[PDB]
């Protein structure tokens, strides 16, 4: 939970929101449709929107590998401040810069 | 639905 978390937005709405009000760097966290109960990060980068699933194992949260965190907010806050730690599978850096709404 | 991006640790 915090100023990027949208408790009631779909993936689609999220990428329309990011493509209309966001800028390159804008992100939010939302509920996951594939895994009800979990959250997803959506980020506007390059000329599109990237969606990253967040694993809640039942013990911790992570990005299906990488650093683990006790709450969802510690996850996001970490990747927002630690430069270069969020990367796609292919190695390109994902930037978590502007918390939307 | 939407498309997902895996992350590299």
């Amino acid at each position: 939970m915090r100023r990027w978390f949208h408790p009631n937005i779909t993936g689609v709405e999220a990428e329309n929101l990011l493509l209309t009000r966001g800028v390159d760097g804008s992100f939010l966290a939302r509920p996951s449709k594939s895994n009800p109960g979990d959250f997803t990060l959506s980020v506007r980068r390059n000329g599109a929107v990237t969606h990253i699933k967040i694993q809640n194992t039942g013990d911790y949260y992570d990005l299906y590998g990488g650093e683990k965190f006790a709450t969802l907010a510690e996850l996001v806050q970490y990747y927002m401040e630690h430069h270069g730690q969020l990367k796609e599978k292919n190695g390109d850096v994902i930037e978590l810069k502007y918390p939307l709404n | 639905s939407v498309l997902y991006t895996a992350v590299q640790p």
